[PDB]
This record gives C-alpha cells, structure tokens and sequence, in this order.
RNA sequence: AGCAAACUAAGUACCGUGAGGGAAAGCUGAAAAGAACCCCGGAAGGGGGAGUGCAAAGAGCCUGAAACCGGGUGGUUAUACAGGGUGUGGCUCGAAAGAAGUGAACCCUUCCGAAGGAAAGGGGCGCAAGCCCUUAGUACGAGGAAGGGCGAUCGGGGUCACG
RNA sequence: CGCCGAAGAAGGGGGGAGUGGGUCACUCGGCGUAAGGUUGGGUGGCAAAAGGGGAACAACCCAGACCUGGGUUAAGGCCCCA
RNA sequence: GGGUCUACUGAGAUCCUCUGGUAGGGGGGCGCUGUGAUGGGGUAGAAGGUGGGUCGUGAGAUCCACUGGACCCGUCACA
C-alpha cells in the first residue's frame, strides 16, 4: 500500500524506531505546513517500498511538532 | 475494579484447538475446534491430560463476562451518526473507531470522541 | 481548570517541555505521582509540572497548595500525553517533578522567575 | 534478493536464468564458497575442474562416496565433481564483476556476501517403461543469484 | 559427603545412598569390599552366577557394562538398579564413586555408617564383597 | 461450477479397423508508455545499470496459500526419545494492537477467616509400637481486606534444560 | 411402616425413534471330564463409564468426572525406584 | 429446570434444586451465498493474504502493521 506514495516515513536519528504520515504532494511548496498531518505511528522496522525522508528535510516550522516525540 | 484480573490470570484459558491438531498440518492452519464425535477417540474418552473436552462449566464471569480488557464495554461505531447514541456516558464504555473507516472521515470522528470524553483505542 | 489559578501563555509553557526533555537525558526525573508528590515532601524537589487537564482533579489538586507551602516553583501545563512522552513514556504522566536539570542549569532558572510575575500580579 | 545490509553502493548482484543444474548437487555450492573470497574460490573450483581435490556434499551423499581429497571443510568425507553444475557457477559469477567494475570497485577484495539455491523450472516430459505403462521423466532447471560487495 | 560400608549390608546400604542420591549431593564409598550379603555360599553365588554369559576382561573398570565382576562393578548395579528411570536418574548416577580401600585424598575427612545395615542386625551366614569377585572372575 | 464448449479450432486434438468415447486451456495497466541507451555473454522479455509510468509481481505479466526448497533472524544438538498440555527456570522478540506512571511488577506490616487442623511442655496409662485430658479449635490455615516502602515493566510470542 | 406426589401430577391420548449378533465376573444348574466351550436362573459391570490401585488392562476392587481451588477420606499401599 | 419485574416481543431481581456419557429424541446459538428492506452505512486508505493483539466455553467474533489497487459490511426477515 506504500507504494502509492500516499505516505511517507519519518527518520529520527536513524535508530530502530520509525514515524510515519500522510504526505501531500500537492500544495506545491517546501515549506508548506498544511501539506503534512502529523500522526502517532511510531514503526520498528523500515518498510520494504517505503519512500524515506530526514528529520532535517523537514520545513523548520514543522520541527517543532516533532521533535518533542523524538 | 481490584476483582477483574483475580480469576483470568489463575483460571487461565486453554487454547482449545481441533484434537490431534499437532500431528498433520491439515489441521493446525484450521486453527480451531471440533467436537470429535468418534468411538476409539480419545478426549470424548476423557483420558488424562489431552486439553481436555471444552465443557460449558469453563464460562467467565458474568460482572464481567466480554468486558472489554480495560474494564469498559465493548462496542463499535461505523460512522459519525452512531456517535449520539452512546449510552449513559463515556463512564462505562469505550469505542472502536472502525477497521475500515477512511482517515479524511476519521480525523474528524476522531476529535468528536475526546470532546465527549470518550475513550478510543484504535488512535 | 479547578486546581489551576494562573494562567500561562501556550508559548511559555511548551518551552519547559524541551528542558524537560533536557531534563531526562542526563539527570534524575521521577515518574508517578506517589512518587513525584514524595518529591517535595522530602523536599528534593526543585521543579514541578502540572497538567491541567486530568480527570478527575482532586488526585493532583492538592499539590499546588503543599507544594507551595514549602516556596517551590511550578508551572501549568496543557496535555500529561505530550508530558508523558516527554517522560519517555508510552502513556501520559500526571505529575512530574525535577530532581536535577544536570545540564540544563542555564534555562531552567530563567523559567522559574520568569514565571513569578505572572504569579506575582495573581496573588 | 535478501540481504540489504550493507551499503547497496558497494555490492554487486548477478542472478541467471533456468539452466540445467541439478539443484540436488547445487546445494554444495552456495555453501561451498559462502563468505570466502572470490581470489581462491575461483581457482578452488578450477582445482575441483581438473580434480585436484572434490568437492563436499553435506547430506545427498548418496552415490558419492570418501576420496582421499577432502580436508579442508572438516566433517566433510563425500566428494563428486559437480562440472555441468560448477561450470555454470564460474559462468554466473564472470557476470558478477562486469556490475562490480561498472561501479568502480575492487575486484580483489570482494566478498561473496549471498549466494542463492533455488528450485528452477519444471518441464514435462513422459518416460516408457515396459508393460504398457508410462512414468515421469521431468528436467528439473534451476535458478541460482549472487551478491558481491567490498 | 563420605560413606563407609565395612560390615554393612549392600542391600540395606544402599537404599540411605538412593536418598542422598535423590538429595543432589555428590558422594563417595570406600572399602566396599567390606560390605556382606545374608545366605550361604551356594545361593548367593547361585544366585548371581545365573547372569554369566563369557568370562574374559581387559581393561581398567571404569566401563559399566552389561555383566559386572569386578568389586567395585557389583556395587554399581545394586545402586544403579535401584534409582529413576527417568533422564535425572541417569544424570544423578554421574555423581557416584566406587573404590576398594581407601583413597589417599579422603583419609583425612569423616565417615558415616548405616546402623539399620549392621551386621548385628542379621542372624549369620553372610560372605564379604571381595570374598565374591575371587569366585566372581575378579582377580582382586 | 455453470450445458462439453467464455480461449487462435471446439465435437476441435486425440484413442479406437468400428459403431463410438472424448479432452485441456480466461485477467499486462487506461493509454505498450513493451525498458531507448551503456557494460557481460553468442543467444535467450537473459544479467546489471538507467528510463516509462500510481504502481511494476514488465510477457511465466491482478491479487499470489500450502504442501517444497534455499539464504538469513532467534534459540538450540553428538549419553542419548516420539509432544502435548503442564511446573520451575535460562536465553531471546516485544512499534501498535492488552495492562499500566491517575502506579505494573516486587517487598513488607496489619486485619478477617471456611472446612480442616497441629506441636513443645504437663500428667497418666500401655513391654513396646502409641494413645488419653491439657495446652487449643489456639498457632496455623484455602480465600478476601487494608495500609505502607519500592520503583517500571508485566501480560504476552519462540526455543531449550529438567520434573 | 417408609418414600414420591398438585414447583416438578395416578390414568388417557398423541409425534418421533434405535434396539432383535452381546460379552465377561460372581453365584445356583444342564450338556459334556475338559475348554477364554456351549447352553439356562439371578446379580454386576462393560458395552456407552473417566478417575486410583492390580505392571501395563473392556470387564477385579474403590468409586459415577459442571468447572477452578482448598481439605479429609475409600480400594490399595507405606526399604528405593515412588 | 422449576416458583417476581420491564419492554409495540425480549430484558432483570430473588429462591430451591439438578450436573458421566453412544443408538435416539429435543431445546437454543455462529458461519457461507443471494433476495427484500434497512436510523443505516463503509470505499482508491475496501476484498484477500501473512503475522500478531483482544473478546467470547466454544462454535467464532473482532482488531493492529504490511501487502494489495476497486468495490464491501452491521440489523431484521426470507430463500
């Protein structure tokens, strides 16, 4: 079901311990907020599909929701 | 509440699968029970330590009986209307929002719980 | 918001979870509230974080007052979830209190006189 | 494909295609060579090509029997050369460092890091045998995949 | 943990063994040749000498096979056959040792005896464990 | 399965000298966009790398179970049993889905107490083996209640040791 | 006398069956010397009756398994296996 | 099983009592596929599969991660 690209995968520290949203590739932008709803799905392993993205790529603004689950 | 766990965890269940589940693999995926209405049978024998025969005496409890784990009742919802319907208050039940239901309709029956106190398990 | 009597902007008190999260790392946090209560009782205690949205109230309700009584600072703060993540934790935390900042000397002590004016101007 | 270990950037997958092997007598091979070092494995096989020394079976030992040519994996005494079958392998693996020196490595310390067995294709065909009567007589291919890395 | 059965009876010393064996404490015996058996000559060769199938030996006693001789053999089988079938019973078996005499290393360390196993307690006609081998097949 | 028949031909291939009997076999995505191009091999819709496309399980093409076999993960073997449930453990997995920091697990302390049910001492009796009254239905007790102290894993899955 | 009975009912009617090869133990027969033979009377299991002992066991003794837990007991046994 | 309460028709309280099991009879309950409906609903995030939680004596139910890539359940009644 990954492979739709409809979800991305949060990597924090690259450690054993995964995150994983609804991405949005509308909305066209980089520092767009909206494009991403956080969620609590805290995932051991990476899945095989996944598409994976760095805690860094993430717009700054965004951050801040984050990292405190970090 | 301090008398829920004092009988499960002593009067622990039995998996109660088909007899003869171990030796033929055409059994153990089956993954269930069976009644064995046979003669030279064991268990409608009764001989010692062969997960013996289910038997209606082995019930729990009936302050308890399909309470949710968590102490709460156990009922589902499908959708937004069913909410409106919850009985008495968020004091004794808790709610499974839907295996099926899609999350552009969860996120918004999701924050209808909460302001109503209620207790959600699939988060 | 029974137990709680001043209010504190949302941008100030999330700035005490992040040294709470520089609190855990390397220094000494306690966990539960027979615990975190004993805390100022044995007066070991220096920072305090309260959620103001348990149910019911009067389990933490008292500690505002003891606390107090013993000139300890402590602040308010808005989901024991988010707390209890920021404890490390799986599941909310009610009450939680500092043992020692370790390393978070230089941003602790400005929060807690930082928060005094608001007190000082609510009596 | 299995094992995504170590950096992909510095392995080298070759797989090959339904070519008659025995996988019965196969399965020496992937645990011939496994974790050794390409160098002498190459010419291990070519020693066992010209029969320097046999090759170990582990358990479909029937038929092969003690050389006097079998040490060097211990408990090993069953010994059968393995050619249409090896010759495949050293056929398989030349296809191996043509990725690895696509990418710009070293051929002399590369590691066999997975090497694969596995049931091939089945094609039909029937024997005869006396009485009237019909059996199977089915040529039983093969698939074996590889993966090279520093 | 050390026992002597000079003037005891191997059937009545052994069964206090089988409990110190069931206790899971390892265990010696020295002089066990000094241990009797109730009846008179006959009988009591009779009624081991049944078992004979060969006579020869060659080699150092420490085998425990199907037919005992020597002196420190007999014991063996009369304690053996006398513990759990079970996996255990074999595993306690380990912890057993025979000797004629005494060992060097044990001297200086206490001995027990079995008073329900005295000779007192028997009326007579009893032969000593060495006096067996010698018409046993065991040299010594 | 649906008449044999949904398919490149079905009474067709075929078995029978003959009247006759009588099969098997569906799905590429919407658009072939069918992988141009570069390296290996001679080649193989073969390998590798790149590219198309939401997605390639891209020709043997929807989804893809077991019997099977191979690599690996986790336990684990050459004094020794079939197996399973069972007690004690050891080692392992434990993201969510179960408990749980609004207190798990673990220690104490106090209390209540079913039936049932002691012992030392005392005295007496019996050759002895013991009993009799007392100590006493007391201590004890299956079960259940309170407090405290401790502080985060338990429940759970897999294997193995031995009973 | 005793027991069941209007909480749960002498008689009457009605729907649906399987069952017609038994065996053994004890006990009193017959046939036959005999027989884990056959053939009768009475009782008991078993058949369809687990659980404990007799070494394992359809029938021998104890004794009729709603379930978990505690305790006391039976037939038997109490040197070790246990 | 037998001797009190509520419900546009099953749900509660209390008391006594009964508790091996083939041939056989009888009482009640889950699943599969379709029809009618159905406060009803669910869907490009279904179905199914794999593994694993939780409910239920069970019959089974029900859930979480992934895979999949286009249609699928709850209740009643009926076949």
């Amino acid at each position: 079901m990954l492979k739709h690209q409809k979800y991305v995968y949060v990597d924090i520290g690259d450690q054993k311990k995964f995150l994983k949203v609804r991405f949005l590739k509308s909305r066209s932008e980089n520092n767009n907020p909206e494009a991403y709803v956080i969620l609590d799905k805290i995932s051991i392993k990476l899945p095989r599909n996944a598409k994976v993205i760095k805690y860094e790529d993430l717009p700054a603004e965004v951050k801040d929701k984050l990292k405190l689950k970090l | 509440k301090p008398a829920k766990k004092n009988m499960k965890s002593p009067g622990k269940a039995i998996k109660f699968l088909r007899f003869d589940w171990d030796k033929y693999y055409r059994i153990g995926r089956q993954e269930r029970w069976r009644k064995p209405r046979g003669i030279d049978n064991a268990i409608r024998l009764e001989l010692k330590g062969y997960q013996p025969k289910v038997k209606i005496g082995y019930r729990t409890d009936k302050q308890i009986r399909g309470l949710h784990p968590s102490g709460l009742r156990p009922i589902l919802v499908k959708s937004v209307k069913d909410l409106e319907a919850f009985a008495k208050g968020k004091q004794d039940v808790i709610i499974i929002i839907s295996s099926t239901i899609g999350l552009r309709k969860r996120i918004e029956l999701i924050k209808k719980a909460e302001e109503l106190g209620l207790k959600i398990a699939n988060r | 918001p029974s137990y709680v009597k001043f209010e504190v902007p949302q941008e100030l008190a999330d700035k005490v979870l992040e040294a709470v999260k520089k609190a855990k790392d390397s220094g000494k946090i306690k966990k539960g509230t027979n615990e975190t209560t004993k805390a100022v009782e044995r007066s070991q205690a220096k920072l305090v974080v309260i959620a103001e949205d348990v149910q019911p109230e009067e389990i933490v309700a008292h500690l505002p007052l003891l606390c107090e009584e013993k000139k300890i600072p402590y602040v308010y703060v808005p989901s024991k979830k988010s707390l209890g993540e920021a404890c490390g934790l799986q599941v909310a935390a009610a009450s939680v209190a500092l043992m020692d900042p370790g390393e978070a000397k230089d941003l602790v002590d400005e929060i807690v006189k930082r928060v005094n004016e608001i007190k000082g101007k609510s009596s | 494909y299995p094992i995504l270990s170590i950096p992909e950037d510095k392995l080298a997958k070759a797989v090959i295609k339904n070519i008659d092997a025995s996988v019965r007598d196969l399965y020496n091979v992937c645990k011939a060579i496994r974790g050794m070092n390409l160098k002498e494995a190459r010419e291990f096989l070519n020693n066992v090509l010209e029969e320097k020394e046999a090759l170990p079976f582990w358990r479909y030992s029937h038929g092969t029997s003690h050389r006097s040519n079998i040490s060097r994996k211990w408990k090993v005494k069953s010994g059968r050369y393995p050619k249409k079958a090896i010759k495949y392998v050293l056929k398989l693996l030349d296809n191996a460092e043509n990725n690895a020196n696509s990418k710009g490595l070293d051929i002399d310390n590369l590691k066999i890091v997975h090497i694969a067995a596995h049931k091939g294709l089945v094609l039909k065909r029937y024997m005869t045998r006396a009485f009237g009567r019909s059996t199977r007589k089915y040529k039983y291919l093969s698939h074996i995949e590889v993966i090279l890395g520093e | 943990v050390i026992v002597d059965a000079t003037n005891q009876i191997l059937g009545r010393m052994s069964t206090h063994i089988a409990k110190l064996l069931k206790s899971g404490k390892k265990v010696y015996v020295v002089n066990a040749e000094k241990a009797i058996i109730s009846g008179p000559r006959s009988r009591v060769l009779e009624g081991y000498s049944l078992l004979f199938t060969v006579k020869t030996m060659q080699n150092p006693y420490r085998q425990g096979i199907r037919r005992p001789r020597n002196p420190i053999n007999i014991v063996k089988r009369t304690v053996r056959g006398m513990l759990p079938k079970n996996k255990l019973g074999k595993q306690i078996y380990r912890n057993l040792k025979a000797y004629i005499g005494i060992p060097k290393e044990l001297e200086g360390k206490s001995m027990i005896r079995f008073d329900d196993a005295d000779v007192s307690r028997l009326k007579g006609k009893y032969i000593t464990v060495a006096e067996l081998s010698r018409l046993l097949g065991g040299l010594k």
